[PDB]
């Protein structure tokens, strides 16, 4: 049988990068406390 | 070879202006791209000469615009040649993403030109408004004072943005001083994202008027669309030059010869007319938040214009339905641009929310679904079965 | 002399190669050149974007 | 087929397949090319021309006994190959060549006449074997200074220094009673061979070959044997892999057979299930590649060679299949691996169990040396049946991602980039 | 960026249908003549974009008399609009002379691109 | 080590401790260097000048 592919990104592309994706996710939230704090804006 | 071809410079000039293939069946419609060179020249130029005597204070700001339309030699000329040609620019412009959004000029593989496109028209609506905002007219203090307050709608980072863009906590001082030095500034961007645009456009070489393949019949450009162009080029600075001489205020606000006072109001604030339609679109969502976003959204949404068009015949030259439903589109853009210099009334508050409706579903309802129906026609009045 | 006798690297070669040591004794010093420069284009960054807000004598009429 | 074992000091290998003609019987040196220095290197590619000498070879072909040797990298080969009822004529021929004497092969007019034939073998491969002398210098450039570096047929420079007398203390250090598996496929029975060896003597020597001081290292490194008059640009690129009798033996050859072999001018190698030949295919990049993973005895290499004559593209052939080797370790799919178990599973009972008992008796050789017996096919393919996708990632991150290559190169050359951005594209920086 | 295939398979459910095919196949006629590509000496398969590597296999495959007619009748369509006119009545494409003659060679360059992608993408069930 | 693993490894991890390194380097940094630059500076500075005026 075939997988949902629709073009070049098909869903076992997307399910092995999903992981890393939580992480870049979270290396581009700190890649803005880097970059704000130092004028007061407070995220939680 | 040849030494216009031998020279590092001058095959950069060759291969542009002097030896590219143009189709040969193209129609003065693909005069405006060459129009738009000229009249980014007369702005830029009617713009440093003009520039060599305006004060950009919030005190001398008015009075060193009066100072150039009484005491500079030919100074009533430089200022109406650029505030009725920046004027001309939008007029142009609005042609120029007409001709191709009708002949499938944003179709593949232009995307990159046409995502170039809705760039330069953003920093162009970025420009004008900067530059209106400099003469401290009365429209032009409370044209900043209502555009600048809708970054006051995003949510906890409101009004920081604002009073980091005001440079204090009003339209002051700062803010007319730093509305100049900008827009300066943002046609030197323009100048390079227009090298950046024909540099997407020499790849594929222009459409035709047709659709199909231009490869065959090709021409040059020198001594063919030079001419060609030179018929348009003239014209231009004929309808420029009644609009400079003989009628030069018919275009912008009466309002905006009275100096700025943030006291007194006006009766109702309007940007300058080619801002209309987008006002407009602004205006008729009953909430703030979402006003800032929809404003920004008719602009992007012809980025999913080449995705979109579900043809296999490139343009509308050649389809019943959708040469129809274009000119619905273009006529429910002008008429936008006439609720937006309306008030709030009854009943431009329903007009302006459907007429608004109508922009929208031209990209994502209209050009999807009336050619899928203009594919399946083409095919079923062909083959017999 | 033949292209198989490779010449003398000896006085440049590590004594122990350990890729996993070789390859973190050298993310190590990229990745401090990347911390102070992130820490360097902060400043750079709120040096320019903090001179457009509010001066000294607008602030003292508010 | 299942093979059988014995050992008397001299360890005896068959493996009895009744439904051949031919019956080879050898003996199977486990000290190859890598137990040599670089003052006596090719003194085993000349221990081989000298028993496929032209006076040896025609008493054989009098019984009707033809002769073929093996020289690799770690084991060398002796076989003759006969009729099936003729097997002790040819242990009787095998037993007066080695071990009841070497002083009739080692004349000095034999000796001069096949060191001359051999000098000639050299010259001739190092200037028109293109593939295959950039595959020698891959491994003279990444276990360089280390006696996996040197080349199986012996450089030019140093084989025109040896003497008989440097052709018989290797033969006194390797060709020992320790060192030996007598092999002997085809139809021939393992009573027969045992009680052969048993009627005779066939004892070769003492024991205690040397040691080798030195143990094989990979060393990431570059050769660049650029010559602009040639055709084409043969480049071979190379990560450590894994020995032989190591639990990823199987993985890094599955690893291998996902990206697998390619041949442009065939018309049904370009329909394969390789996600690499979308990229490839476009501009033409290449004309072949294979992927192979080496295996000796201390270490080993796993990489792809390839050739081109698209010499100025060579900085995306490199870069695009080095791009593939990244999805090895992020994001290889279930079914890229399905059909390389498939694929390998084939080519693995292409190779051990095809017809040729001659090529069947140096696998059986360089098995039980190393490794002290034989793995069946039918064994060896529940390894394959159950390599999954994570034990492929996992492989990868230890050998691939990130990791330091071996280059060698030669033609026009000049295209292929720096080594500073060929060893940065292992790692993917998007990951 | 229709995709013939489907085009094709809505199209072939109309005339296959009896009360589709007398409802929208006269519309269809008269949707055709006032697009008026005939009137500059088209076929309909001179009009459809050749940009997509789809349509540009499906030119390759075409035999040389009809890749040199093709190549004619887009030049004439090329002349015809520079002088801002139309050909004259006897040279306009009649309605039997236009016929799909490009519609196969694209079809089977589709199904040739389905099945690699289809393929592409195939999980093997163990 | 097996340091490499958790951190060098993936790039997404590898710049995730460039900025959450460089997070603690500006809050850190710069109070150490005004608490220096303070108390080499003892008794000219303001602080200390608004002690003497008792
Ligand atoms: C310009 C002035 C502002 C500079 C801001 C720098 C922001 C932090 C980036 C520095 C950094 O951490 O760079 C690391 C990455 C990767 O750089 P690398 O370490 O050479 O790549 C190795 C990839 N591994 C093996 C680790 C998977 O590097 C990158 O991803 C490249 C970023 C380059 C930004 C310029
Ligand atoms: C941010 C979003 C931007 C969107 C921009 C919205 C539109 C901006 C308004 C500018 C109007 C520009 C109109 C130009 C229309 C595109 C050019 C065009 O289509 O002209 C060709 C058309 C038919 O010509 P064919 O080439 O298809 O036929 C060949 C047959 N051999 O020729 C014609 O059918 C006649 C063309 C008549 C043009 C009429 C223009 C009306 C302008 C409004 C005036 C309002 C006053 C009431
Ligand atoms: C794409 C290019 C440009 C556009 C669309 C543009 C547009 C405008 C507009 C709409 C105004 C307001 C006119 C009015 O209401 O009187 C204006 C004013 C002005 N612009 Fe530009 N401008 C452009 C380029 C430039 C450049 C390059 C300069 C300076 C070097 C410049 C300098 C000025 C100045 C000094 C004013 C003064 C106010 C006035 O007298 O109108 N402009 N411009
Ligand atoms: C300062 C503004 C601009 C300049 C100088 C400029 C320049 C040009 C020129 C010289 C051409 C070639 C002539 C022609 O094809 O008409 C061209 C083509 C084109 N431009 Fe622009 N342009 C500008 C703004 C825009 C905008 C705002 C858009 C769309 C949103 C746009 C979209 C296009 C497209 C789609 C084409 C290709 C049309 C075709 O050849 O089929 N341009 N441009
Ligand atoms: C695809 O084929 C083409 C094509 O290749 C081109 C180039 C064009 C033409 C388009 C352009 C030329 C647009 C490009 C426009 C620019 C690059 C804008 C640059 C304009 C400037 C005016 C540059 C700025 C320089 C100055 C202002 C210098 C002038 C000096 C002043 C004012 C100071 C004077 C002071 C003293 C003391 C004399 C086409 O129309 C066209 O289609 C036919
Ligand atoms: C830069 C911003 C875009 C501006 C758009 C202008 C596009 C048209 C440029 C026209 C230049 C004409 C030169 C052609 C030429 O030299 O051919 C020359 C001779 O042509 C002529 O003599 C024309 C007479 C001079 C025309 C003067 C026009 C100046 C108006 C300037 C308005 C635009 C700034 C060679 O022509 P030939 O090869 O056929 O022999």
């Amino acid at each position: 049988k075939t997988g949902l592919h629709f073009g070049r990104l098909s869903l076992r592309s997307l399910t092995a990068y999903a992981p890393n994706l939580m992480l870049w996710g979270g290396a581009s939230m700190l890649g803005l406390f880097v970059f704000t704090e130092g004028w007061p804006k407070f995220q939680d | 070879m040849a030494f216009r071809k031998s020279n590092v410079y001058l095959s950069l000039v060759n291969s542009y202006i002097i030896d590219s293939p143009q189709p040969s069946s193209i129609n003065y419609w693909w005069n405006m791209g060459s129009l738009l060179g000229l009249c980014l020249v007369i702005q830029i130029v009617t713009g440093i000469f003009m520039a060599m005597h305006y004060s950009s204070n919030i005190e001398l700001a008015f009075s060193s615009v009066e100072h150039i339309m009484r005491d500079v030699h030919n100074g009533y000329i430089l200022r109406y040649l650029h505030a009725n040609g920046a004027s001309f620019f939008f007029m142009v412009m609005f042609m120029h993403m007409a001709k191709g959004l009708y002949y499938g000029s944003y179709r593949s593989p232009r995307v990159t030109l046409w995502n170039v496109g809705v760039i330069i028209f953003i920093l162009t609506i970025a420009t004008a408004f900067l530059g209106y905002c400099c003469v401290y007219g009365q429209m032009s203090h409370w044209g900043a004072t209502v555009i600048t307050n809708l970054f006051s709608a995003i949510p906890f980072v409101g009004n920081d943005i604002v009073s980091w863009l005001w440079g204090g906590f009003s339209v002051s001082n700062p803010t007319i001083q730093r509305f100049f030095a900008l827009h300066y500034l943002v046609p030197f961007i323009i100048a390079a994202m227009v090298i950046m645009h024909l540099m997407a456009l020499h790849i594929h070489g222009s459409s035709n008027p047709l659709g199909i393949t231009g490869n065959l019949d090709r021409i040059p450009m020198h001594s063919y669309f030079i001419f060609k162009d030179l018929v348009t080029v003239f014209l231009f600075m004929l309808i420029l030059a009644l609009f400079v001489f003989y009628s030069p205020n018919t275009l912008g606000h009466p309002d905006n010869y009275i100096p700025g006072n943030p006291l007194v109001t006006p009766a109702s604030i309007v940007p300058e007319w080619y801002l209309l339609p987008f006002y407009a679109i602004l205006r008729s969502i009953p909430d703030k938040l979402l006003g800032v976003i929809t404003m920004f959204a008719a602009i992007l949404v012809l980025l999913v214009l080449p995705f979109t068009d579900r043809s296999v015949v490139r343009g509308n030259t050649f389809k019943v339905l959708s040469k129809f439903f274009f000119f619905i589109f273009v006529f429910n853009f002008v008429l936008l641009g006439q609720i937006g210099a309306c008030h709030v009334e009854v009943p431009y508050v329903l007009m302006g929310q459907i007429a608004t409706f109508i922009y929208f579903a031209y990209f994502l309802i209209i050009v999807p679904v009336i050619s899928t129906i203009e594919n399946v026609l083409f095919y079923i009045g062909r083959v017999n079965k | 002399k033949s292209t198989y006798r490779t010449p003398n690297f000896d006085d440049v070669l590590k004594e122990n190669n350990d890729a996993d040591k070789g390859r973190s004794y050298a993310y190590f010093m990229v990745g401090a050149m990347g911390l102070l420069s992130s820490a360097g284009a902060k400043s750079t960054v709120e040096t320019f974007i903090s001179s457009m807000t509010a001066t000294a004598d607008v602030l003292a009429m508010a | 087929a299942e093979v059988t074992q014995l050992s008397n000091g001299i360890v005896v290998a068959t493996e009895h397949n009744p439904s051949a003609h031919t019956a080879s019987v050898g003996v199977v040196f486990g000290s190859g090319a890598a137990n040599e220095n670089p003052y006596n290197n090719g003194v085993s590619n000349l221990w081989k021309n000298i028993f496929l000498s032209k006076e040896n070879s025609a008493v054989a072909a009098k019984e009707g006994l033809a002769l073929s040797s093996n020289i690799s990298r770690d084991f060398q080969s002796y076989i003759v190959s006969s009729l099936p009822g003729s097997t002790d004529k040819s242990l009787d021929f095998l037993n007066q060549s080695f071990i009841q004497q070497k002083a009739n092969l080692l004349s000095s007019s034999n000796f001069e006449a096949t060191k001359k034939s051999v000098l000639k073998q050299v010259q001739d491969f190092e200037e028109n074997d293109h593939p295959n002398r950039v595959l020698e210098h891959l491994h003279s450039t990444a276990f360089q200074n280390t006696p996996l570096s040197l080349p199986t047929r012996g450089t030019l420079e140093s084989l025109e220094n040896l003497v008989v007398a440097d052709l018989e203390s290797f033969a006194n250090n390797h060709f020992l009673n320790s060192n030996a598996v007598v092999v002997g496929t085809g139809n021939i029975k393992h009573e027969d061979l045992v009680n052969s060896i048993e009627s005779k003597n066939l004892s070769l020597q003492t024991g205690t070959k040397p040691v080798l001081k030195k143990k094989a290292a990979f060393l990431g490194s570059e050769v660049r044997l650029r010559d602009d008059t040639l055709p084409k640009a043969w480049i071979s690129l190379a990560v450590e892999g894994e020995p032989v009798n190591s639990p990823n033996y199987f993985v890094a050859k599955l690893a291998a057979q996902i990206f697998g072999s390619y041949n442009a001018f065939e018309p049904a190698s370009r329909l394969q299930g390789i996600k690499l030949l979308d990229n490839i295919q476009e501009y033409q990049l290449c004309d072949n590649f294979n992927h192979f993973s080496l295996s000796y005895k201390d270490s080993g290499l796993w990489g792809f060679s390839t050739a081109t004559r698209n010499v100025t593209m060579i900085d995306d052939l490199i870069h695009f299949t080095l791009k593939q080797w990244n999805r090895l370790t992020i994001s290889v799919t279930d079914t890229e691996v399905e059909r390389a178990k498939s694929l390998l599973k084939l080519q693995l009972g292409q190779l051990y169990e095809s017809g040729n008992p001659v090529n069947d008796a140096n696998l059986l050789g360089a098995e039980v040396l190393i490794k002290g017996s034989k793995l069946s096919l039918g064994e060896a393919f529940k390894k394959i049946d159950a390599i999954t996708v994570k034990d492929v990632k996992a492989w990868a991150g230890k050998r691939l991602w990130d990791q330091d290559i071996a280059i060698a190169g030669t033609g026009q050359i000049e295209g292929l980039l720096d080594y500073m951005r060929i060893r940065s594209d292992m790692s993917m920086m998007r990951w | 960026p229709q995709s013939f295939t489907s085009i094709a398979r809505i199209g072939d459910y109309i005339l296959k249908s009896p009360v589709l095919s007398k409802l929208c196949v006269p519309v269809a006629n008269q949707f055709i003549n006032l697009a008026g590509y005939k009137k500059l000496g088209l076929k309909f398969d001179d009009l459809i974009a050749e940009e997509n590597p789809i349509m540009q296999t499906a030119l390759r495959r075409l035999p040389e008399d009809e890749s040199y007619a093709r190549a004619y009748r887009i030049i004439r369509a090329h002349q015809t609009e520079l002088t801002h006119h139309l050909l004259p009545r006897n040279e306009w494409i009649k309605a039997q002379e236009d016929v799909p003659y490009l519609l196969p060679y694209i079809l089977e360059a589709e199904a040739a691109a389905k099945e690699k992608d289809e393929l592409d993408n195939i999980e093997v069930s163990k | 080590s097996s340091l490499y693993k958790t951190f060098f490894k993936r790039n997404a991890v590898f710049v995730g401790t460039i900025f959450a390194g460089a997070f603690v380097f500006q809050t850190v940094f710069d109070t150490a260097i005004t608490s220096w630059y303070e108390n080499h500076n003892k008794g000219k500075l303001w602080k200390d000048v608004k002690a003497r005026i008792a």
